[PDB]
């Protein structure tokens, strides 16, 4: 009903609104912004999570990744190296060097015809999945070390910490650094705070065309596919819009400047580079529509140890009509990706 | 496990 053209949101909350963030979250599926995958919350002025970034050069980046990339015609594979321990003022040098720093350019569309034309040259160093917060303990609002959504049911009733999953993750960015097409762990949301620096440039595809995505990308990478069914769960995985739009994906684009919230919903895929020097803070969360999708959700056997959270809390708490059912495998269940989560039906009445 | 940005 709401968001046909299912196209990313941008959202400008009060002081007042933004305070609950579940609650907002619930607001902007109201009008229908879960249907692009991807949203952008602009904070108040008035707020800030930290008073000063003059106090993190000393932070360690225990194992930053230089990003190998191979490909051509706008398919390619990233292969992600784990290089020795760094400082964030040792990163910073080098990600602002002659070598690695962003090119000159007039226009965003000019600046991404250069990373699509130069991804596979040069590989960066990507300062990713660093263990850390940078909000102040005091920051009530939108704190990505303690957003209260039902996520906090995994750790409350099992004891389970799944690092950047329930807890946050520091990414420090240079230019043309990449995050490959995927979606969550378990299908959850993620929220993605740029503190400050360079900006962050998305694409996404609507939840409702998730599924035509994987089957254009098993064809293009068909021998990927075989040897397991979620293979972009691997995050290596990079195709150019051009070629989404030569084979008929429907998806957006949209760049995050510094102080911007960033919110994917589930099953939203969405792939993105870095402009230059930045540095983000995100985790994972959930609210009630999540559960279906967690139930659903299609993961990667062929790695060990990959993101597997126990849906049994989840069903037995929210869906209890459903949960002898769901255990004897015949909750056949459907999931309509244009539905707002339950919580939402306060601002639709 | 632990989330990651990509592997090799
Ligand atoms: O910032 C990055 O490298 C990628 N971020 C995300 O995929 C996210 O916030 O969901
Ligand atoms: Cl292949
Ligand atoms: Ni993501
Ligand atoms: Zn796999």
């Amino acid at each position: 009903t709401l968001n046909p053209s299912a196209r990313i949101m941008t959202f400008y909350p009060t002081m007042e609104e933004f305070r609950n963030f579940s609650r907002y979250i619930a607001y902007i599926e109201s009008q229908g912004a879960h249907r692009a995958g991807l949203a952008k919350v602009v904070p108040p002025k008035e707020w800030k999570p930290r008073a000063s970034y003059d106090d993190i050069d000393d932070l360690v980046i225990p194992a930053p990744i230089q990003q190998l990339v191979t490909g051509q015609s706008g398919l390619f594979t990233q292969y992600n190296i784990q290089k020795k321990a760094m400082t964030v003022r040792e990163f910073r040098k080098i990600a602002n060097s002659d070598k690695y720093c962003t090119p000159r350019y007039s226009e965003f569309e000019e600046l991404e015809r250069k990373y699509w034309k130069n991804l596979t040259f040069n590989p960066p160093i990507y300062g990713a999945d660093v263990n850390g917060t940078l909000y102040e303990k005091h920051v009530d609002e939108w704190n990505i070390g303690r957003l209260r959504t039902i996520l906090d049911l995994v750790e409350k009733e099992s004891g389970i910490t799944i690092e950047g999953v329930n807890t946050p993750y520091l990414y420090f960015g240079m230019w043309k650094t990449s995050f490959a097409w995927h979606t969550e762990d378990m299908d959850l949301y993620s929220i993605n705070y740029l503190h400050f620096g360079e900006p962050k440039s998305w694409y996404s595809v609507p939840p409702e065309h998730g599924k035509r995505l994987e089957r254009l990308a098993k064809g293009f990478f068909p021998g990927s596919a075989q040897s397991c069914e979620a293979f972009l769960r691997h995050k290596m995985t990079l195709i150019s819009p051009l070629m989404l739009k030569k084979y008929g994906i429907p998806f957006d684009k949209v760049t995050q400047e510094a102080g911007e919230f960033m919110i994917t919903f589930p099953y939203g895929y969405h792939a993105g580079f870095n402009h230059g020097f930045n540095c983000a803070e995100s985790t994972n969360f959930a609210t009630r529509r999540w559960i279906e999708y967690g139930k659903q959700a299609v993961l990667c056997s062929c790695r060990k140890d990959m993101v597997k959270i126990s849906m049994d809390v989840f069903v037995r708490k929210f869906q209890p009509e459903r949960y002898k059912l769901w255990k004897a495998g015949k909750d056949n269940t459907v999931i309509d990706h244009t539905l707002p989560t339950p919580e939402a039906a306060e601002f639709l009445k | 496990a632990r989330k990651s940005t990509g592997g090799k």
